[PDB]
């Protein structure tokens, strides 16, 4: 049984195609539904083609699917450039007559529905409500329901009048009469509506931006750059308000050189960027191993290398975020799967950046970026907070003493007689410089050990499918997680041996626990969406795995299918 | 608000010396300028422990090291951009920084603009050597024209640059300039930078005999004529005219002096304006989020 | 059979160490002899413990020694640190009276020679001149011929002044009666000048300035960063008289910047930095593989992490070289051993970045950077050159143009009919930004397949041994090279069934001739000083190897006892 | 000496536009800055088979893709620095610069400096639009401090700094600025600046329609006050009061002109004074390090 309806609308930006994809989000989520967004925009700021797919279910959503099953068009090249996909057995919304096209010849079996969108705004003098007409059509055709849509609508143009508000209602079911006077052939619909449970719809980007607020964020600094600059903006609306401050540096090595500053003050700091800015930041969060300053910094990873594709997909910094700095220069390295993970995890960074005394890194996606989610409502209380171990006074106080955990004690400026200089340079017990070999060989297992026993503390790599020997196991890590959870449902719904792990701490790895996995697994295969196959590279190194790499590195993310297609294919 | 200045009562110099040896040179001017920032501090009676010293990279950047106060030895040109970070977090303490004239005009050259523009409340103390010291006698952006050195065999090919003008221009708020030679021009006018609101910047020229074979002690007694006092510390005009070194002898004294909001209280103004605090109910934030 | 002599000077630094040790390597040159020399300092200028380690031989030499055969102590820290090693056949001269200390009870056996240095040198009122006092006493005890060395001090000296060069001569022929009067009881003697072979004496860095200029280099970019700065200083000297220009940029990111620049206007051009400084190029270095952009680069490495220790020795840069670009973003990393290589391999970084068009980057360390040796003379028609892939003006050109081999063809600016652009964002054959699926894909296989292509075209790793199946394989890179060579001279004269391979290429790395080596070795060593065991992780993730870390990071190199001792315990 | 000057003869502006179209949005000011790039070559007869045009990331980096020339795309404010390996090892092409107004005073304001003060013989065309554009919109460094923009929706919590005054103390022997919405004097300037022999820099206000809402064409007509003729162009103490904008008004044409060495130059003069050429017997410094 089908309990999920995909809906994709596409068409010019400025006739409403992202806003209407989020109503529709508002009105199943008002009616208790679970919602998952994707939507891209033009590829130019002046115009174009946007896109937006939105999908609704009764059950939980992982991912966005394999394709659309309804799709709506507002012009012919939204008709064109998802021609392809048009295939048999999905329904068609369109503009006619009235649009800039005719559809060329509809292949046999494909449910059409045209709807004189353009001429029905033309009709009521205002082409600006075209994408109010195409709701009222969606909604009878695919039952939305009708009054949290046109609730939503209620909240957002209330605030302009009662005849502003009362006029795009009017072309909402103008368009409802011109498609219930179609014959409705599709076998599509929209579960029915349910007990609207207690959550909240947030983008990716933004649950970073709420995920540092609530994990204790104090100081944030940020410098513009595609597609992590919502994080910032999301702080520098709300940290003021909770006594926080956000600074717009001049460049990533400044932004990055503050956190330290904020962190040495004794403040909880991080950062936003992307890969570029993440390459830039390598000198300085290798002074914040060697100095065990505190620092969080969150890498929306784009499409590379260089400047790359910066608004497409693509998980490709895994080899910066571990090797990125000189020396021996380790990193605490994770990466979210969902806007669930985007709160959580941005609250375990800082966490274990509290804990540990060391530079945490945070790998999202340009898709999880954007993709709105709905996710249980978040309560402060809900979230374990973790300050960095604060000295007891007792003593004579060393910034950097040897203890049996390897964690030294911090001390915030005016901390009365615990003075002390926190340095880049290799040094000892009190910071001054030491060049010796002994202790270069003892601060080195110091600092290692320190960050390697976070595997006695952070344990997130979920294991999920059968229990006993599996034919063939499936490891991969991001936001692919979620799409191989649908994979998942449907490669066990037909009995086959088969298991997964989604691994979320990425440095260092538990490679006692990846050998528990694959020793149960006659083959391991690893999506991820990067050209080299940079997680199987360290599956290699660090565990006795042999994998499989399923490597792809189309700017485009992963569909469940093409992970079942491939398992299926090793299972012979 | 500062609150770390007059906490402490019959004060030395030597009260701030740290349990570190110095590593310099002897004959080095850096001594100098690190006995004017003693003598500054205990004319002032700072509390120590909400005194942050922190420096960047090179023989210059190795003072912090030397004061018995929180402190941070930090990267390569990246001070001011660190110092800016424990400024706006911790605005209670006074903060200093510390570097060279290659650590602050070559690779920290794109962090100095933003540090005066936005007027962050800390004192920049530059020792203008004119040469690498640390990596052994390269030139710098302060280096004359005509000295030959590590990478410049055959004399620099460019002219050098104006530490006091390119302040001025970036919109410093305290800009002065002394020699390590006179240890008291440097306890003085470190002294003002620190007690000033602002990005307070002092250029002292500091010698360095074990390389810069030009740049000597006579040199830098012959260059230097101090200011005179009916000169107007509130002419940014005359200030820069002062600056461009008029008749080819570099000012000593105060140069330019103005109050202005700093980026502390901006930042401060942001969260007055929306009644912020820590204890913000967080839930309404959250409450946005709702369908 | 002992055919080689290692005489280690030591003290504290400002007080001439350094300069006393390359006149005694300069002077058993001119006898026809193999030099190999070995310094260490502390980060500050003027003070702390400085030594300096020469080794003359009638054979080839490959490393510094075990230890020395004739030690001289400056003060009392240059005795405690030397204390252990100062053990009975060992030639021991030491300040005494009138220095800083008095020595312990020396062992029996030891020939103890206290000469006054630091009472003389006050005698002539100019205590510079110490250290000449120790030359000349060092210069009669152990046959240095005399004669060449007043004129080498005379040289270096002679800008000074006319006052100060005649108190250090005065030193010498001081010293000179101080030491042959005394009872010669040592068995140590260096031998007779004979005719000098046709070789050059050359530090490591000065060695990689030479070598670029050989090989055809027009445009330098500097920042001054230890241990690095002595190439700028050779290649400001005398690139100039070739044609080329060296600039002094603001920063290491300038440095790289400017090298593209000028690579783009289609001259060869490089740079050298260390650790700290390559880490800021990371990003640049991005630009260079996606815009297929030659450039050089020479990473001197030196310890880490963060600013580490500036002076020591270490080769950690290796997780830097190869992950350091955001995205898939790879580069060929070659690692030179002696001072031929930083000679040899300067013209192959130059010539593999010529021909593949991409990042090149060559790590050297700092112990060969300042280490000199006695290499054979070059001559400039010696090396091959290798020049980048010129459009030939038929047909209208592509810049990015898919061909047989993957190299698009290069047309520097003024080339007529080449206008193009080199860009960082992905593109097409044309060099327009190309955000599509299949291009991505396509410019990927493209880039990627171009520089594997190496593989196929460059080969420099060594093997000697055993012949057949080996009980223990060795595999080191860096100068670690040269010390396993002399410890395999050891190890195979007592018939020892080991084998050992010197990688030369690091990245890519030639899989199938590794599997070859590790086919006949029961158990695999593998020594690089540095903590993480770099080369062992790339081992084990592309290779079948499982390899034996033999990791140190202690700022010192290896020395063969080291590694011999390690061997035999692998054995049995 | 720029060899790419008078070239061609009965060459039109739209002999210059590539193939690529435009892709800003409809009323930027970039356009017309672009037209007067077009004019500028078209009115010199430049063979633009010597013309290299390098430009870093942003709206206004993107102006090279539609010239015909010689072009290069780089990284975020590294423009300048990779144009001057461009300059230096190519002394005949004609370098132009293009790039807004974050990507230079910004992330790229570490290498502004040593570009005016080496002189470089090259062209930098600033478009200021007072935001970051591509990034959809982020204050910039020459934003008001009054204006909401996207990580400042509380106003900007520091001022704007002075483009021109940052070249003139800088030491840009060519500083001149205009308004896009005169395409002629964008045109004339950007001329004089490609034949000046030196770092020539020219700072034009772009409006962004899209994301500035109060940098307007309106407010850019408004704030501009031309230059009078009897200016002198040789005072470097009275173009930087016309810089600092006296009476609020923004001042239009060629402020300051002058004729110094350019660093292609010195670094000849080295290589001439050594007798260097591209023949030197490489075995006489190989001889050097004969024992
Ligand atoms: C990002 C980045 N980038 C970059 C960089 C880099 N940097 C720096 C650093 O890092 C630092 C760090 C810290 O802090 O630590 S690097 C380091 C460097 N260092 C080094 O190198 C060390 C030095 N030293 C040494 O080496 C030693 O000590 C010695 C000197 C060598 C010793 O010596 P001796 O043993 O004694 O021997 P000799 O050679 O001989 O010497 C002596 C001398 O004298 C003389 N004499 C002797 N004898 C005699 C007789 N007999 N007679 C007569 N005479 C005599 C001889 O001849 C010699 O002489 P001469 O000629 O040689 O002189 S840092 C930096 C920069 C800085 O800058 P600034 O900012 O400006 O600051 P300042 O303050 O410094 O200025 C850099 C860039 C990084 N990091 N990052
Ligand atoms: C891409 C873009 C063209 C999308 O336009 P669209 O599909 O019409 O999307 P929107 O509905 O969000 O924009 C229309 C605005 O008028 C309102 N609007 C939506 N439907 C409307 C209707 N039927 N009639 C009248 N107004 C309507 C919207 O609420 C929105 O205002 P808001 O800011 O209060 O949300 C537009 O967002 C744009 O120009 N963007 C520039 C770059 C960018 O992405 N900016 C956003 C981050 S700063
Ligand atoms: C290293 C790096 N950091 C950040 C970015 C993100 N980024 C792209 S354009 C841009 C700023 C563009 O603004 P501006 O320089 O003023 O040019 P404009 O768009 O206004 O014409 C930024 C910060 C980037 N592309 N690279
Ligand atoms: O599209 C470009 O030219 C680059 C833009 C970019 O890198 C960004 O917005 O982060
Ligand atoms: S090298 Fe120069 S700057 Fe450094 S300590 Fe010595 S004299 Fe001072
Ligand atoms: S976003 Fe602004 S600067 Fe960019 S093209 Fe549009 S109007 Fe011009
Ligand atoms: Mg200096
Ligand atoms: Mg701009």
């Amino acid at each position: 049984e089908k309990k999920d309806l995909i809906i994709r609308v596409a068409g010019e930006g400025g006739e409403g195609i992202i806003s209407s994809g989020d109503f529709i989000a508002a009105a199943c989520a008002r009616a208790g539904l679970e919602v998952y967004t994707f939507k891209t925009f033009p590829a130019e700021i002046k115009g174009g083609y946007a896109m937006y797919q939105v999908r609704a279910s009764s059950e939980k959503l992982y991912c966005q699917g394999d394709t659309f099953d309804v799709f709506c068009a507002f012009n012919g090249e939204a008709y064109e450039q998802n021609k392809d996909k048009i295939k048999p057995g999905t329904a068609f919304v369109y503009d006619y007559p009235g649009g800039d096209f005719e559809p060329d010849e509809i292949p046999e079996g494909v449910f059409a529905y045209p709807i004189p969108m353009s001429q029905t705004a033309k009709e009521m003098k205002s082409y600006r409500s075209k994408n109010m007409v195409a709701l009222g059509a969606l909604s009878e055709l695919f039952n939305i329901s009708e009054n949290t849509l046109k609730e939503v609508l209620s909240d957002k143009f209330g605030k302009k009048g009662e005849e502003v508000l009362a006029f795009n209602l009017e072309a909402f079911d103008k368009g409802k009469a011109l498609a219930k006077a179609l014959t409705k052939a599709d076998p599509f619909r929209v579960a029915d509506p349910q007990e609207p449970k207690d959550v909240i719809i947030m983008a990716g980007n933004d649950a970073v931006g709420l995920g540092g607020i609530l994990g204790g964020l104090e100081f944030f600094s940020a410098y513009p750059i595609t597609p992590a600059t919502e994080v910032a903006k999301y702080v520098a609306t709300h940290l003021p308000k909770c006594g926080g401050d956000l600074v717009q540096a001049e460049d990533e090595i400044a932004s990055i050189a503050q956190v330290l500053g904020a962190s040495y003050a004794g403040k909880k700091s991080m950062t936003a960027t992307s890969g570029p800015g993440l390459a830039l930041m390598s000198e300085m969060l290798g002074m914040a191993h060697m100095s065990e300053t505190p620092c969080l910094v969150v890498d929306v990873q784009r499409g590379g290398p260089s400047t790359g594709l910066p608004t497409k997909h693509e998980q490709s910094d895994l080899f910066l975020a571990i090797h990125g700095g000189h020396g021996d220069s380790p990193r605490i390295v994770l990466s979210v799967e969902d806007v669930k993970d985007c709160i959580s995890m941005t609250v375990d960074g800082l966490n274990l950046a509290e804990k540990y005394q060391a530079p945490v890194i945070v790998l999202s996606d340009g898709s999880l970026a954007f993709s709105t989610q709905t996710i249980p409502r978040p309560k402060p209380e809900d979230f374990t907070i973790i300050n960095r171990k604060t000295w007891d006074g007792q003593g004579t106080y060393k910034r950097y003493e040897l203890t049996e955990d390897n964690i030294s004690p911090m001390a915030a400026p005016g901390t009365p007689n615990a003075k002390h200089i926190a340095t880049g340079l290799e040094h000892g017990e009190t910071g001054a410089p030491n060049y010796s070999p002994a202790n270069h060989e003892l601060m080195h297992r110091k600092r290692f050990n320190k960050q390697n026993s976070v595997l006695d503390f952070y344990k997130n790599m979920e294991v999920e499918g059968v229990e006993g020997e599996a034919d063939v196991g499936i490891i991969t890590w991001g936001s692919t997680i979620g799409v191989v959870r649908e994979a998942m449902q449907r490669l066990t719904a037909e009995g086959l041996k088969v298991k997964a792990m989604y691994p979320k701490l990425l440095w260092p790895m538990p490679v006692a626990d990846y050998d528990a996995f694959g020793a149960t697994c006659k083959k391991v295969i690893v999506p991820e969406v990067n050209f080299q196959g940079q997680l199987s590279h360290f599956i290699r190194a660090e565990t006795s795995i042999k994998p499989i790499p399923y490597t792809i590195c189309g700017g485009l993310p992963f569909t469940p299918e093409m992970i079942v297609n491939r398992v299926k294919e090793e299972i012979q | 608000t500062v609150e770390a200045f007059h906490k402490m009562e019959n004060m030395k110099p030597k009260d701030y010396k740290s349990e570190v040896p110095t590593t310099w040179c002897p004959g080095c001017g850096h001594f100098g300028i690190l006995n004017g920032v003693y003598r500054a501090m205990a004319e002032l009676g700072i509390d120590s422990t909400k005194f942050a010293a922190i420096s960047g990279i090179g023989c210059s950047s190795r003072m912090p090291y030397f004061v018995d106060s929180y402190k941070m030895h930090t990267l390569h040109g990246r001070a001011g951009a660190v110092a800016t970070g424990t400024q706006v977090a911790r605005p209670d303490l006074c903060v200093v920084v510390a570097g060279g004239d290659g650590d602050g005009f070559s690779i920290g050259g794109g962090h100095m603009p933003h540090m005066a523009r936005k007027n962050v409340n800390m004192t920049y103390v530059l020792m203008d050597n004119g040469i690498y010291g640390l990596t052994k006698g390269q030139y710098s952006p302060t280096s004359r024209p005509e000295m030959t050195a590590y990478t410049t065999p055959y004399g620099g090919p460019e002219n050098p640059m104006n530490p006091l003008l390119y302040m001025l221009t970036y919109g410093a708020t305290y800009v002065a300039q002394a020699f390590a030679g006179k240890p008291k021009d440097c306890a003085e006018l470190i002294k003002g930078a620190m007690e000033h609101e602002g990005f307070a910047y002092v250029n002292i020229f500091s010698q360095c005999p074990t390389f810069n074979k030009i740049d000597t002690v006579d040199f830098y007694r012959d260059l230097v004529e101090p200011i005179p006092e009916d000169h107007d510390t509130s002419d940014l005009g005359a200030a820069m005219e002062l600056a461009r070194r008029p008749g080819g002898k570099a000012p000593t004294g105060l140069l330019y002096k103005t109050s202005a909001p700093t980026l502390d209280q901006n930042l401060a103004k942001i969260r007055e304006r929306l009644g912020g605090h820590v204890g913000y109910d967080k839930n309404k934030i959250i409450a946005l989020a709702k369908p």
